[PDB]
């Protein structure tokens, strides 16, 4: 299923490099990274 | 070769905080689970 | 008032570098940090 409006993950990662996220954004910023985590570990994915 | 296939996450500072509760909450019951296991082999089995 | 087991805010901050604190007590320190730069710049501290 498509999905719209995102970007390239080091799109924004380097945006918030120069202009930080208010702390709860960033909060949930993180807790989705480890979702990923998670996921691209279990699959032990060859390809992130 | 542990070089050969990195996770490119690992190299991004969100990857040294530690993980959430939230996570080991959503997680742990299941994973740690020998019968979850079970039926994640089985469903992929399935796909595959 | 005297208050109990605190240490140079520096002495702990630079540990918190080395390891990072897991994202919801980072999240409060940060709440904290507010806290005090609103103090300090209201009294205008000459010496923080
Ligand atoms: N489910 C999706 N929703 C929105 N955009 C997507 C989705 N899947 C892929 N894209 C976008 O389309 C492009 C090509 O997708 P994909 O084929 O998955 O990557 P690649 O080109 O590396 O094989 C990607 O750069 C991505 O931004």
């Amino acid at each position: 299923l498509f999905v719209e409006g995102y970007k390239d993950a080091d799109y924004w990662l380097r945006r918030f490099e120069a202009e930080p996220l208010p702390e709860n954004t960033n909060r949930q910023l993180l807790l989705q990274f480890e979702r990923l985590v998670v996921l691209d570990y279990i699959i032990r994915n060859t390809d992130r | 070769s542990w070089r050969a296939y990195p996770f490119y996450w690992a190299w991004l500072p969100q990857a040294k905080v530690p993980f959430s509760q939230e996570i080991k909450d959503l997680i742990l019951p299941k994973i740690s689970d020998p019968n979850f296991v079970k039926d994640l082999e089985e469903d992929l089995y399935e796909l595959f």
